[PDB]
């Protein structure tokens, strides 16, 4: 079974520490890159770090440069993210989570989550509707350092659950997924369409890129879809 | 600079290349478990020929772009970096190609 076990959440004090671990079984741990991604609450999704198979590259969001320390052992198929120097706005849900295919930069396999408190780019539409069986889309508009020049990935986030991978590389739908989401790129405007509506879609869907510029990646600000 | 540019590209096809690998060990596990019909195998051999696609236009990419990078580097060893790339994405494009062959294999 694909798994992936966050521990090690908890409150703390504004400029102390905290180490996250993620315990990941059934799969080859050692052979994928894996991530860090959190969510403030009520807040959209905002990636943290992303490590290679053995630790020869770490990837990070700019403002934790300094503070957080991504790392892996690999014989204990365990993922750490050691944070230092928190502030305010660090508290969030930590999601850990499987890179692959890392060079879509796609978040396949994500834990459920692990709870710390402290104690843009993309723009997507706020809100789509539509009745059952009808179709929406959901644009994600972003420049040429981001969807320009690199692969999108969509994600669906129910509420009170992880967020799931629907579409990598722009347009490759996520096995199991259904067939009526669908995601095209064009230029430096990415889409998702979903036909077919049903009222288990009504959830909160994000789109992502890595950004050449800002060196990291980029989530869109979330859109959230009402079925009615 | 362009030993930079060298490594980075070199990364960037090992990081493709186990993107491959990974993909090629799922599929062994999914073929063998799946109920073959008609239409399955129609439709999983279409899946895995856009996956390879992209793994294959993501080398392309990242060969064309050093090639690119090191040629504009010049105009300020090099040859030697240009053709382990070449090699690089040649390689990975036979590795390709073979996940392909193997999985018309398993489905059929």
């Amino acid at each position: 079974e694909v798994q992936l076990v966050e521990s090690g959440g908890g409150l703390v004090q504004p400029g102390g520490s905290l180490r996250l671990s993620c315990a990941a079984s059934g799969f080859t741990f050692n052979t994928y890159w894996m991530s860090w991604v959190r969510q403030a609450p009520g807040k959209g999704l905002e990636w943290v770090a992303n490590i290679q198979q053995d630790g020869s590259e770490k990837d990070y969001l700019n403002s934790v440069r300094g503070r957080f320390t991504i790392s892996r052992d690999n014989a204990k198929k365990s993922l750490y993210l050691q944070m230092n120097s928190l502030r305010a706005e660090d508290t969030a849900v930590y999601y850990c989570a499987r890179d692959n295919p890392a060079s879509a930069v796609a978040f396949d396999v994500w834990g459920q989550g692990a709870m710390v408190t402290v104690s843009s780019a993309l723009t997507q539409p706020p809100s789509v509707s539509e009745a059952p069986r009808r179709r929406v889309t959901i644009y994600c508009s972003g420049s040429s350092s981001n969807i320009g020049n690199n692969a999108v990935s969509w994600y669906q986030q129910l509420p009170g659950k992880s967020p799931k991978l629907l579409i990598y590389f722009d347009d490759l739908v996520t096995s199991g997924v259904s067939d009526r989401f669908s995601g095209s790129k064009s230029g430096t405007s990415a889409s998702l369409a979903i036909s077919g509506l049903q009222s288990e879609d009504e959830a909160d869907y994000y789109c992502a890129a890595w950004d050449d510029r800002l060196n990291g990646v980029v989530f869109g600000g979330g859109t959230k879809l009402t079925v009615l | 600079s362009y030993q930079d540019v060298c490594r980075k590209a070199k990364e960037k096809l090992d990081k493709i290349e186990m993107d491959a690998k990974n993909y090629e060990t799922n599929l062994k596990e999914q073929a063998n478990n799946a109920d073959k019909t008609e239409e399955y195998r129609k439709k999983k051999k279409i899946a895995i020929e856009a996956f390879l696609k992209k793994i294959e236009e993501a080398a392309d990419k990242v060969a064309r772009e050093a090639k690119q990078r090191l040629d504009e580097l010049e105009k300020k060893e090099l040859e030697k970096c240009k053709e382990e790339v070449e090699k690089r994405a040649r390689e990975l494009r036979r590795r390709i190609r073979e996940i392909l062959e193997r999985a018309k294999k398993w489905l059929d």
